[PDB]
């Protein structure tokens, strides 16, 4: 799962 | 970083970013925040990028080690990495609490910092063995979600990145995959419906983040 | 690293390698070397890998910064990076000189360390602004070349990696592209002619390195 | 130019 790739 | 000009810290944080020197970038950004002035949008992004990369390498190392873990060396070294990560999360949390969040009045800064607070508590939660930490993550995300929903369009990149991370928190940390999925889907659907209001550049920015929601949903459903 | 068992330092260096934690890997390997015992083949490789990665990130950062360089911040920050790199090179050189090289009696260990000495002086040379440093690189490589040629087959991976780096030194540092090219070509040709003596696994190991000589030659000719 | 990929 990808989190925000700020 | 006490003796360096704020503007110099910011300039050097950008150079460190170009040089992929993220520990330096973070040290410079911590120096900048500790000048006691609010951060601009761009500075907040620098702060986030710097620590995301530092903690990102620690998280990746910790998971390699944790998995190997499944004499005392493997545990010792995982603890060492884990301790360092936690110290990074504590110093981000420290910066938020002293005093970025309390001086963040605009929805832009406040949601950004609250999201970040939830993120760094979520990183703490990933290695915790813990309910209080998870609750601190949830609470920071929830407060950020409430402001963002009241104060930002559904396509705002930070609103989207907040909802994406909160959905990850739900799935990965809170053991609530249904909540994760409902959130990502609702977030994507409301952003979809607001895209028509955007310029081409904002459209590109939002849809880039919506695709992560969509990729997660594809992973989760 | 004084309080940790040698074997524990080695075990943790391998874990740090898996975790891509190369600064830790290097600190652990420095601890190991400083136990005062000779390093095995495998330990020498760990040492090399650890510092190659540390200094590799510093070199890459330094070049980004140097290029930007072409107020004082860019120069300051390039100096900062440069200073840190030089400190890494000095501590590798320190380890070689105290006391890895002097206790390295076999051709295997001695060429490995002398190559490494030439390498870290070459890294120092890349940022020096310098003839003594270049000469220290050349001299260390030359001594390593003389032993390797006398004592190792032309396909030995370290003999090949030594000649490859010495050729890079010639091209990039000594301003002697002809010497670089002659060396890489002669090295490749003599290795080519010795491949028939190898097992499939040694053949794979050597030809993998010969291809770097060939790629350099293609870049240079 | 590539150096030895140790």
């Amino acid at each position: 799962a990808m989190s925000f790739q700020s | 970083m006490g003796s360096m000009e704020r503007a110099s810290l910011i300039q050097k944080a950008k150079l460190a970013e170009q040089a992929e020197r993220y520990e330096d970038m973070a040290a410079f950004m911590k120096g900048a925040v500790e000048k006691g002035e609010e951060l601009s949008c761009e500075e907040r992004n620098l702060l986030s990028v710097a620590y995301k990369n530092v903690v990102g390498g620690q998280r990746a190392a910790w998971r390699v080690l944790s998995s190997i873990e499944q004499g005392p060396e493997v545990r010792e070294y995982r603890e060492k990495v884990e301790t360092e990560l936690q110290g990074v999360c504590d110093t981000v949390l420290g910066l938020l609490d002293s005093h970025l969040i309390k001086e963040a009045g605009d929805a832009e800064s406040r949601v950004f910092y609250l999201k970040m607070k939830g993120d760094y508590y979520r990183y703490l939660a990933e290695v915790a063995t813990k309910k209080r930490i998870i609750d601190s993550a949830r609470s920071a995300y929830q407060e950020a979600m409430d402001i963002s929903k009241k104060e930002m369009p559904p396509t705002n990149p930070i609103r989207l990145g907040l909802a994406l991370n909160f959905s990850v928190f739900h799935y990965e940390i809170a053991n609530s995959p249904e909540e994760a999925i409902s959130l990502a889907k609702t977030t994507f659907d409301e952003a979809m419906a607001d895209l028509h209001t955007l310029s081409e550049d904002s459209y590109k920015d939002s849809t880039l983040i919506m695709q992560l929601l969509r990729d997660n949903l594809t992973l989760w459903t």
